[PDB]
């Protein structure tokens, strides 16, 4: 289960970098776009809930 | 007591092989030094042509 | 160095030795020319191997053997090599027992300080026998009173006894080195 | 307190009784020929890699001086980079900025 | 003297593969070296031409 | 809770230290003292004589090349700090909260304890003899003592539980008047009381470790059944010694002279453990001393005396060490599992009912 | 040369996780192609492979915990911290695994002490390789729980023993004699005494040579004998020339050697690393900047978010 | 010194040794009259051989027992030398322990500075214990302080190192030639 663990947190880290441009980034400061889609679901739940 | 025929006066093979390995070492590091004139002279050309 | 007092086999062995360690003190100190080095440091190649031959000595008997026919300025390594060989085998150069340096000081402060001055030092050196350059005598000096600038006197006993002590330790690197040869088939 | 070490009968070595029991003089200055020089031989052999291991080691510290001086001669041409970038980003604001100047 | 030549031999062996290790770090920091001024001349012919 | 044990010395932060402190040079010839040591048990096997087999077999399995401080500090680390720091890693990993540290004095026992406190930011709880001495002389103190140092264990995460000189709790009523308190060898019920109890959980960042100077007297039989994995800190080897010798004269920055006998000093210190080693090299390099060192070089001598006046650790004490090692981690019984003849079978055992 | 180097080595040590992951699955894609038929896949060789994936997944761990602890990114930081304690967990099932295997000299040793030696050198690794060090991030994770603990504890320290700091186990030294004062200073009196004993027969011996000497040179002047004295003091120079000649050349020949030891290697240089221009402390004052720098931007991520 | 240990040959190898170095310390304060010397010098010539009897000691023990039935200014060699025997077979007098020592001086500097001061020193030495005459305060101050004037304070780890050379010296010196030591028949 740790392999497939490690197997399936290597594709994350490939699908959500692999192909992002760090040219940029040069102090590699937090990324905005990973963190919009992290905040998202927290602002649906919460509309969830309330609804 | 047993010191000039298999115990103690071999001091040669590996001290005129100190001195011979340093004559060695000094031919080997002269030709180094030979063959980092070649590379910094194509580093030196290339910087002057970059220049 | 070479010791007299042995077999055919080891007479040979250092034979050899005094040849090679004459070739490796050559080596360190030559410049351009293999098998060559100039006659002045003859003194400083044959004191890398343990000699002490006076300055006298140096231009008397240890140049005129070891030259050519001609007046040249270098040697031959081919031709020292054998002159040095009988040198060393014959211990005629090799530092004296250290008592001769002790009794040397004691005779030089013949006021009985148990200390030399350093302009009697100086004097002692420069004046009396071989003559030491500036150089060597104030090298001397500061040796001899263990680097002291100030010191007025050489404490003459105590150079004496690290003069014998880096004496040994050189003598000791240099048989690192005197040994082995093996008949070579 | 001190515990005086004791006075026992000190060892008078039963000499034990090995290969070193069966040899005449001559036969000893054969031996003595047999192991005089060569046991250093093996001696100059520990000398001879001391001096090995000694220049090994310096080498080895030479290698990681270099290494540290190219990490820190790179970490001074990024930070040139990277400033020099910041110069090339405020010249295009500059410059976006003297459409202003044109324009005034 | 004989363990004092097998630790010795033991040690120099260890350098050498220190060698090996350092003497690699070292060449792919150079690569690392090279790349980088390769870039900076890059970065300076993109700003000239912007300011161009 | 925190604060009591602290008062009484229980709960305490240990110095900042790190495994590698341990001073123990990589197992070079490892797989070749293991190929020896095989090599001399088939050669024991096949003797004729019945007296000298069964002496040969006797005595603990010495052959065994001891674990290299390396060896020692990995185990060290993937069995407790993984288990220790990482919450993940304890969840995930063996599921042991208890280990026995077998070796001589400064060889690394509470160094190592020490050393794992600090780097995985625990706070250690030593309710070794040694720190509970003269403080509790009561059977239901020394319950309350336990239970309050559990749990400040649990509750401060990551805490560790230190019981250093494990041969005096579990010890042998059989033998003569113990000069320790046979109080203190009570602490044995509440220890399996608690055990039992398993108030450790698996995700829990919290271990028992009992350190021993006298594996050999502590319990074979009840160190199998008290620590999961066994950790035992075997005196340096001539490696070892010389790294522990270098370390020492590093550590008090004394100059070491070109054609110096390192390793003579080393086998002539051989047996010294590391505590003793680095008290005998601080005798011969005393403050004053090491203010002369620039004066007065390194010599042999210096430590014939002071080498000889610091304490030493008996061969005999090193073949204990090994005996009950063997025997506590299992290691006899899976020697044995393989010696056994099957040869035997299972008939007649009935006629004597009388 | 921090940023991009940590995000290469980080690309670079994935590649080796998904090394070893296929290294894995080999075994087992042999396994399903052909069992139909049964390998004889000895202990010994599946006790290779154990420990060759133990030591592969040892360097995985200490690669990926590096990067988890110095990458600056708090996105990246906090699945490589995940990812970092999940190779931590296959790293103690590969040691396990190991210990199951450990079939070697045709016995089933089960220790957790593998000696790694001979696998070391056939892979090109240093014996030092298998030193497994302990993380920073089990004191950094959760710091503030543990901060607040620590505190407390150095608090009750303070409070109960007047000291915060660790106590230390008393190395009460053996080679105290219980003596009185009065029994050091007689001690002292009967060492001194013997001295001065020493001292005053070696005073007696002195000036007995003295006299002896005195008579013999008396006798040597009475024999008529006729010293020359200036003599003595050229050939004391003479001889204290020749040994300086030979402790200069001896000099010469030893910084020869020492200046050797330096370039050509035979030595090598005890560098401060106190020093703050020492590659080691400017590199260091590099890991605080940056580090601040680290603590800022996980900051700056947390308020982002 | 002495080795009690040997087999009979080497015992009594040991003992003639030790007879000859006991005639060397008592000749060493023989002044006037041969094989006898005064009974302040049986103390000195007592140390010479390596054993420290204190003062108080001697004139109980050492005094009378070479002493004739009537107690005498001088002792003679001939009754001195068998004791003096006796006492270096049997290691009476020998220097204490350098740990015995290292202690006391522990002992004395109560605050272990790592050094005693000389006043407190002096005080010990002429208040306590057999009070020392002046000059034997000034000969343990200079040995304990390297001869240093501005000394206050005694390192006694260093004056222990220093006493303990001087002694080996001085016992090696007395011992020499006994390995090339010949019993007559």
């Amino acid at each position: 289960p740790i392999v497939l663990k490690l197997q399936e947190q290597i594709e994350k880290h490939s699908g959500e970098w692999s192909k992002r441009d760090e040219t940029n980034n040069f102090e590699q400061k937090h990324e905005t776009e990973l963190a919009k889609m992290l905040i998202k679901p927290v602002v649906e739940e919460q509309i969830k809930q309330q609804v | 007591a047993r010191i000039k025929d298999e115990q103690k006066v071999v001091t040669f093979n590996k001290k005129k092989l100190i001195t011979y390995w340093r004559k060695i070492m000094r031919i080997a590091k002269t030709e180094q030094l030979k063959n980092e004139i070649d590379i910094y002279s194509q580093n030196n050309q290339r910087e002057l042509d970059s220049k | 160095m070479y010791d007299p007092n042995t077999s055919q086999t080891e007479k040979q062995k250092q034979e050899e030795f005094l040849k090679l360690k004459i070739q490796e003190a050559f080596n360190l100190f030559v410049k351009d020319k293999k098998g060559i080095v100039d006659k002045r440091e003859i003194p400083y190649i044959m004191r890398y191997l343990g000699q002490f031959p006076s300055e006298a000595q140096v231009r008397d008997a240890i140049l005129p053997e070891i030259e050519e026919d001609e007046p040249s300025e270098f040697i031959k390594y081919s031709k020292f090599e054998p002159y040095m060989l009988k040198v060393l085998k014959e211990r005629e150069y090799e530092p004296d027992d250290p008592e001769a340096l002790l009794a040397a000081f004691k005779l030089l402060d013949q006021e009985g300080k148990g200390y030399i001055e350093i302009d009697m030092m100086k004097t002692f050196l420069e004046k009396q026998g071989i003559e030491f350059r500036e150089q060597e005598t104030k090298s001397f000096i500061e040796f001899a009173t263990n680097k002291d600038p100030n010191a007025t006197v050489i404490y003459y006993e105590d150079y004496i006894s690290r003069l014998q002590a880096f004496t040994d330790k050189h003598i000791e690197s240099v048989m690192k080195g005197y040994n082995n040869f093996q008949v070579k088939k | 307190m001190p515990p005086k070490k004791a006075k026992g009968k000190k060892k008078k070595e039963e000499e034990p009784d090995d290969e070193y029991k069966s040899m005449t003089g001559a036969d000893l200055t054969q031996t003595l020929e047999k192991l005089k020089e060569r046991v250093n031989e093996m001696r100059t052999n520990r000398n001879y890699i001391q001096m090995d291991r000694d220049m090994v080691e310096n080498f080895y510290h030479n290698t990681l001086k270099e290494i540290s001086e190219v990490k820190t001669k790179i970490s001074n041409k990024e930070t040139e980079a990277e400033e020099k970038e910041s110069k090339h980003r405020i010249d295009v604001k500059v410059f976006l900025q003297k459409v202003k100047h044109l324009e005034y | 003297e004989k363990k004092l030549l097998a630790f010795y031999q033991q040690e120099r062996q260890k350098i050498n593969y220190n060698w090996i290790i350092a003497k690699k770090e070292l060449e792919d920091k150079k690569s690392e070296l090279i790349n980088k001024e390769r870039e900076i001349q890059d970065l300076q012919e993109n700003h000239f031409m912007t300011l161009n | 809770i925190l604060a009591g044990l602290v008062e009484k010395r229980v709960a305490k932060k240990l110095i900042p230290a790190s495994l590698m402190d341990l001073k123990g040079e990589q197992n070079v010839l490892g797989k070749i003292q293991e190929i020896q040591a095989d090599e001399n048990l088939k050669k024991t096997e096949a003797l004729t004589d019945a007296k000298l087999k069964k002496a040969q077999l006797e005595e603990p399995s010495t052959k065994m090349p001891d674990p290299s401080i390396a060896q020692i500090r990995q185990i060290i680390a993937e069995y407790i700090a993984f288990p220790l720091g990482s919450k993940y890693a304890k969840e995930k990993l063996d599921k042991m909260n208890y280990f026995f540290f077998m070796g001589p004095r400064g060889s690394g026992k509470t160094l190592a304890v020490r050393a794992l406190a600090h780097e995985c930011n625990a706070i250690v709880l030593d309710i070794s003899p040694s720190n509970i001495d003269g403080q509790y002389t009561d059977k239901k103190q020394i319950d309350g003592m336990i239970n309050s140092a559990f749990k400040v264990a649990k509750e401060f995460q990551p805490a560790i539980i230190y019981c250093e000189d494990f041969e005096y709790i579990f010890g042998q009523a059989k033998k003569k008047k113990s000069q320790v308190n046979p109080l203190f060898a009570k602490m044995k019920k509440p220890l399996m009381d608690f055990k039992k109890g398993k108030f450790f959980e698996p995700e829990d960042r919290v271990v028992f470790i009992g350190s021993t100077n006298r594996p050999w007297d502590c319990s074979q039989k009840e160190i199998k059944s008290f620590f999961d994995k066994k950790i035992y800190f075997p005196f340096p080897n001539y490696g070892t010694r010389m790294l522990l010798f270098k370390t020492f004269l590093e550590q008090k920055k004394v100059p070491l002279p070109d054609n110096f006998p390192i390793n003579t000093i080393a086998h002539i210190t051989e047996g010294w453990s590391a505590g003793s080693f680095k008290m005998a090299i601080d005798r011969v390099f005393t403050e004053r001393r090491l203010q002369k060192i620039n004066e007065e070089q390194i010599k042999l001598s210096e430590f014939i005396g002071p080498l000889s006046n610091v304490p030493f650790t008996s061969k005999e004490e090193f073949k204990e060490f090994k005996k009950f090692n063997q025997v506590v981690t299992g290691l006899q019984a899976n020697y044995e599992a393989k010696k056994a003849p099957a040869d035997d079978q299972k008939g007649d055992k009935n006629k004597k009912k009388k | 040369m921090s940023n991009m180097m940590y995000n290469m080595k980080w690309q670079e040590a994935i590649n080796d996780l998904m090394e070893q992951v296929t290294l894995e699955y080999l075994p087992l894609e042999q396994n399903e192609q052909q069992l139909g038929m049964k390998y004889k896949r000895d202990s010994s060789e599946w006790f290779h492979f154990w420990a060759t994936l133990y030591i592969k997944y040892i360097d995985i761990y200490k690669k990926l915990e590096d990067c988890y602890d110095q990458l600056v990114h708090p996105q990246k930081r906090v699945l490589l911290k995940e990812m970092l304690e999940n190779v931590i967990v296959r790293l103690c099932e590969t040691k396990s695994q190991v210990v199951k295997y450990n079939t070697q000299y045709d016995a089933t040793y089960k220790s957790d002490y593998p000696n790694l030696d001979e696998l070391v050198m056939d892979l090109k690794l240093t014996p030092d390789c298998l030193d497994i060090p302990i993380p920073r991030y089990f004191r950094e994770e959760d710091k503030k729980r543990l901060d607040e603990r620590n505190q407390i504890l150095d608090a009750l320290l303070l409070e109960y023993t007047d000291t915060k700091e660790p106590q230390e186990e008393q190395y009460e030294d053996q080679n105290t004699l219980q003596a009185d004062m009065d029994t050091a200073i007689r001690i002292i009196q009967r060492y001194e005494r013997g001295r001065q004993g020493i001292e005053r027969a070696n005073l007696a011996k002195i000036l007995k040579k003295e006299e002896e000497k005195k008579l013999e040179r008396q006798k040597k002047l009475a024999e008529g004998t006729e010293i020359g004295e200036e003599t003595e003091k050229d050939d004391a120079a003479l001889v204290i020339k020749k040994y300086w000649r030979g402790y200069k050349s001896r000099k010469l020949v030893q910084d020869i050697r020492e200046e050797e030891l330096l370039f050509l290697g035979m030595k090598k240089v005890v560098e401060d690393p106190t020093l703050p221009e020492s590659q080691y402390k400017q590199a260091q004052n590099k890991r605080q900047k940056m580090k601040y720098i680290q603590e800022e931007h996980e900051q700056e991520f947390n308020d982002e978010i």
